[PDB]
């Protein structure tokens, strides 16, 4: 029961124990050159 | 106040931003508390002057 102005779905495959890299705010080698997500995020991450 | 170190370069050639903006909150607040306290003081002595 919330409302938003768009919703953005990002979709790739990646090695399974570097979903960690994925979140927010740390670095590591995908977080530095392949995809980095700013500070202040707001949405959600699910893997599988 | 609480936090590694109380210099406040170090803090920003030592850790990233996302982070050290917990550190740094701390030193605010306690560099505020401190001159907030300094200046009421200040007052009732200008008052008794």
């Amino acid at each position: 029961d919330l409302c938003f102005t768009n919703v953005y779905a990002d979709s790739f495959v990646i090695r399974g124990d570097e979903v960690r890299q994925i979140a927010p705010g740390q670095t590591g080698v995908i977080a530095d050159y392949n995809y980095k997500l700013p500070d202040d995020f707001t949405g959600c991450v699910i893997a599988w | 106040f609480g936090a590694i170190s109380s210099v406040l370069n170090d803090i920003l050639s030592r850790l990233d931003p996302p982070e050290a903006e917990v550190q740094i909150d701390r030193l605010i607040t306690g560099r505020l508390q401190s001159l907030q306290t300094y200046v009421t003081q200040q007052l009732i002595r200008a008052a008794e002057i």
